[PDB]
């Protein structure tokens, strides 16, 4: 999965930077995810990726990432065999910084 | 994420309770706990006073020159190991004016890095490169009681006695400034207030602990001893 | 009880006297 | 269903009440219970000061010297074990001068690690067998009544004078820890006010059995044997 | 749920009015009704200075090594039975001085777990395994009057003076550990607040108790006797 | 009024003097 | 019984014990 | 992944430092570090006054004259080689009246970039020679303890006493400037808060060290030769 | 080994080693 | 004549 | 008789 552009318009302004803390998702099932996230401080790029983690369903409820970046842009990865999750809804945790 | 047993002992499980107490936990976050602990352990030692971290240690005089030591941070009581006899620290300009004008007292004064003293004193140590040889530490033997600077972790098994004492004061004031590299606030003022609380307990064990046995009224002293 | 005869080993992270990185060497040598 | 008994009188049962008064039932939580009991017992032995706390040992002075014992906070009423003779506590640059300048009252300070008295005292240890016989006190000792700090619990059945005078309190101070681990502020707030209150009950109840009973007024005379 | 007789008399009836007054009774909740009740009377005793927990005692002075008993909490009037006489308490530095430096006064005081005297009281009391008994106390007997730790309620038919008394004070002490244990701050508040004005009450009520059979006018008391 | 010559049988809850858990058995020992 | 005399009665005390030292005495 | 080491001591890791901790890797941003870095370091020696940034050297007086060195920011004792006699700091109208109306006390005085001594003291410099020998001071020497200013970093492997004492201090100074660059208000009252507690501990801990080991009572009595 | 006891031990200095004016002496 | 107070 | 504190 790939989305990018999240500038939060519809909740602060694009331009101003936005540190990126956690991911609040709420899964269903067992499965073994492969978080990746990024962002750049433009908004037609297709931003660089910062880090990864592995949100395995049982054990974790969150995935700690760390970007300031104004327009956030996150990935979904599922290689594992024996997984049969599900992703209803995320909920990110996030500041604002400044801007120039 | 990651365990730990219930006794914080060594650096090695600190590390882990700080990413614990803080589920903000990953590879960019728990690379820099040693650096926050850092902080914490030099914010901590910048104005902690206590025993557990004082050292007693022989000088050499060499009458002037005397240098301060490196662990040097505040010195407690000064004396010899020959029938006992307090120093008083006082200025320069006392001890320069002592030098002209002109034995029971005894002051000295810290031109930069030295010790200074009026009289000619003659104290003596043992070299540099000795081996062992205590010495039996011969007369004039000045010893200085001061806070010495604890040493700072470098591996997994260190420890230290404030991890064995307060463990909380060293997670609390190291998740302060772990809040503060992400971006938190109520986190650093909460952490902040319960170190602060921790060790005003402390200081203030500390500060009951001494001149803790009696009471004292002054016996009208008026120097009985002036014939000499 | 002791005496600082020991050898330089390290800096004092803590402590406005002593030894600096930029001056241990000074001390070892 | 975590059941406690009503006697709580040990360490694994007030375990498990502080387990059950945080209802959560997590091995991220439970694993961390003996630390916030660890957290609990260090903030208060840290400043509270009591009688069941103290306790009395011999010195073993050798000449005008001595070593604090390793379990030791704060030191009150020394004497020795025949006609009183209160000891009272000075300071190093007193102590030093008596010697310059100086029927007979004692005194003694704290150089770092060592009791240091002026008169040179001599103390001598108990019979030390432990041959089911009694110590047989030695003459001319010294006692010290210190408040000893007590030994980290490490064991389930293991128990304090505290776990059967006050279980409350260590149990709402380290309800106060955990509630500080999970990001909950109300709570911190009332168990924090309620151990404060429950401390101030303690010492309070301290000082009202102290030199009470009696008149304030009538200062003592206790000038001399020149009247 | 449960029902109730209209005086709570004994520990059985107050453990369901304690449920009954708080709807928020269950399975994992009345079995630590117990414990909220032990927490109440905790709170309560620990300050609480009343007659009814009043407990007087003959001792066994031994000239010094006299011991503290068990339940001692704060003592009363101390004084023998023998053409009568009040004791004072002092502090060991004065019975240090009082010892060497030398009958009428007599004074004591508290070191650790014990009652010292200055002079080398005889007090005779009969010894531990003796089977009744009261052995018409002897002379130089003194009696000690002090307040006791009452008992913890252990059996539903274990009564105590507060449930005859005082019910609703140990129901409110313990409905705030009630709803401590479970999340609830109104209830509270309320009840430590109407428990706190109970005791109030009745710590006035034993105020207004001494001293109040007549006015008091010191009648400018110059020790008339003097000769002896 | 009394004596105490009573048998040990249960422990201070209350009170900053006596026995404890740890301590009734070598009161009644 | 008393409604809210004090005098009343007497509530006993935990036990009429004595410490180890006056057993072993 | 900007990844720094654990012993910050040096100005490379400094600089990652503050690119990680303000997590943005743009060169708009990264090529200002320095100049942020120079800011907190003039705001912290401008005011910072302890005994690690002082330095001792020799005048050349010639004659009741001399010049400043280019590195003064204060002065404090000042007296020679011998016997002490330490100088004490007067007013031009005051070591002006002196040679009118005028064993010896030692007056001197600041006449812009000048040190002016009323009774004409003569000073030497110690032998140069860098041949592997030692300076050999010279004879009539006067001493100077002043708080020398320290020189800019300009190079990565540099480092300083700050960087191994608090490099806190200079990591929160300069993400300071950082956040007033960019518009982060909040960001800036933290680090302005955390960088003013740093330097009230080290300031208070200056104090701690100074002249407090005695008493204060008993004023000293250094009135003459004539008693 | 202390709990809260301050005496319990004491911990090491950095290093007991002199400044390098000692060292030339 | 006086002794210290061991535990129980 | 006394000298400057030189650098390390």
């Amino acid at each position: 999965l790939e989305r990018t552009g999240i500038d939060f318009d519809n909740v602060t302004n694009e331009w101003n930077q936005k540190h990126i803390n956690r991911f609040r998702p709420q899964t269903t099932g067992s499965g073994t995810y492969i978080f990746e996230a990024g962002g750049s401080q433009f908004s037609n790029e297709y931003g660089h990726p910062h880090t990864s983690k592995t949100y395995t369903i049982g054990v974790d409820r969150h995935v700690s990432v760390r970007l300031n970046h104004p327009y956030l842009f996150y990935n979904v990865i599922d290689n594992d065999v024996n997984s049969n999750a599900a992703i209803n809804g995320l909920t990110i945790e996030f500041a604002v910084g400044g801007r120039r | 994420m990651p365990d730990v047993q219930y006794p914080i002992n060594t650096y090695g499980w600190l590390k882990k309770a700080v990413a614990l107490w803080a589920d903000r936990d990953d590879d960019e976050f728990v690379n820099q706990i040693p650096n926050f602990i850092n902080f914490a352990e030099k914010e901590i030692y910048r104005n902690l006073r206590i025993p557990p971290l004082e050292k007693e240690v022989y000088l050499d005089i060499k009458d002037g020159v005397a240098y301060i030591p490196p662990d040097y941070l505040e010195a407690q009581w000064m004396m010899r190991a020959k029938d006992g006899t307090i120093f008083q620290v006082t200025s320069p300009e006392e001890i320069s004016y002592r030098r002209q004008h002109g034995n029971q007292p005894v002051n000295f004064a810290r031109f930069g890095s030295r010790f200074i003293f009026y009289p000619s004193i003659e104290a003596d140590t043992p070299y540099y490169p000795d081996d062992g040889s205590p010495l039996i530490p011969a007369e004039n033997s000045v010893i200085l009681s001061y806070y010495a600077d604890p040493p700072e972790f470098h591996e997994d098994t260190d420890t230290s006695t404030i991890l064995t004492i307060a463990p909380e004061l060293l997670l609390y004031f190291t998740l302060r400034h772990a809040c503060l590299f992400v971006q938190d606030d109520n986190g650093v003022q909460k952490w902040s207030a319960l170190g602060k609380a921790i060790l005003d307990e402390m200081v203030e064990q500390n500060k009951k602990q001494e001149y803790s046995g009696s009471p004292i009224a002054i016996p009208n002293n008026m120097t009985r001893l002036q014939s000499s | 009880i002791v005496y600082n005869n020991q050898a330089p080993d390290a800096v004092n992270n803590v402590g406005q006297f002593g030894a600096t990185e930029g001056s241990i060497g000074a001390y070892k040598q």
